[PDB]
């Protein structure tokens, strides 16, 4: 169940309130429009190898 | 580290190499931003006067990545012990900030419930440096990155002739010759998730390197997130 079925549906971190997945990512990153996907905010984010 | 791959062009971007006087590699790092480097406190008592170098792969040639920095400020946990390696962590704020580019780049801090709950319990983290190929052989020239099982918490402590405090984990193979070793200390311990890579170790110690019945033993960063978060501040 929520955070523990599949991540919440989230890309990074997941937490629950109230009966509710909420989703949030690491610094450098902002949350998209659908509140799941991290979407990075500029070059070089943490945690992607280079290419 | 004793097994593995090299790893090839980009894949192990947040590496750091403490060096020396002679330019001569004795501890790993975690690129964590621009100025700051994480590493172990163990580190710190192995050479009188050392700098930081990341964007290398092979030590004997330029391949044109590589930058070398200045430390000026080393952040070592107060409540470290020479006797247990209890609290083995450390911080260190460089004097010029790390330009990223191909193969240098930071690797994420999570946050501490998720990483426990959610990375910690992956089947697999990576582990990497230049150290010991083997018990006893030399340094390597290549860095290399290796895939480590997470190991039960029971099992380790079973098998352990030194504490295993609160504040230190296991990870490697029971019998498999595949493990850390001797020089790669300091270094990185990253879990991927979703094609991310989020830092959960840093490789402290071992009963030797790869021996049967012993597993390698880092210490716990999601226990130390708070305090890495304030070290990070000043
Ligand atoms: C048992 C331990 C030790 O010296 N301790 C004393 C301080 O408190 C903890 C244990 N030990 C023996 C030699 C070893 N040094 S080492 O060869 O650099 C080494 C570090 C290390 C780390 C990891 Cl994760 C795997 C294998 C090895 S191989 C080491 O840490
Ligand atoms: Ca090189």
């Amino acid at each position: 169940k929520l955070c523990s079925l599949d991540n919440g549906d989230c890309d990074q971190f997941c937490h629950e309130e109230q009966n509710s997945v909420v989703c949030s990512c690491a610094r450098g990153y902002t949350l998209a429009d659908n509140g799941k996907a991290c979407i990075p905010t500029g070059p070089y984010p943490c945690g992607k190898q280079t290419l | 580290i004793v097994g593995g791959q090299e790893c090839k062009d980009g894949e192990c971007p947040w590496q750091a190499l403490l060096i020396n006087e002679e330019n001569e590699g004795f501890c790993g790092g975690t690129i964590l931003s621009e100025f700051y480097i994480l590493t172990a406190a163990h580190c710190l008592y192995q050479a009188k006067r050392f700098k930081v170098r990341v964007g290398d792969r092979n030590t004997e040639q330029e391949e044109g990545g590589e930058a070398v920095h200045e430390v000026e400020v080393v952040i070592k946990h107060n409540r470290f012990t020479k006797e247990t390696y209890d609290f083995d962590i450390a911080v260190l704020r460089l004097k010029t900030p790390i330009t990223f580019r191909m193969n240098v780049a930071p690797a994420c801090l999570p946050e501490r419930d998720w990483a426990e709950s959610t990375l910690m319990t992956q089947k697999t983290g990576i582990v990497s440096g230049f150290g010991r190929t083997h018990e006893k052989g030399r340094q390597s020239t290549r860095l290399k990155m290796l895939e480590v099982p997470y190991v039960d918490r029971n099992s380790c402590k079973l098998s352990s002739s030194f504490i295993i405090t609160q504040n230190m984990f296991c990870a490697g193979y029971d019998t498999k010759q595949e493990d850390a070793c001797q020089g790669d200390s300091g270094g990185p311990h990253v879990t991927r998730f979703k094609d991310t890579y989020f830092v959960t170790g840093i490789v402290s110690w071992g009963e030797g390197c790869a021996r049967k019945g012993k597993y390698g033993i880092y210490t716990k960063v999601t226990a130390f997130l708070k305090w890495i978060d304030r070290s990070m501040k000043t």
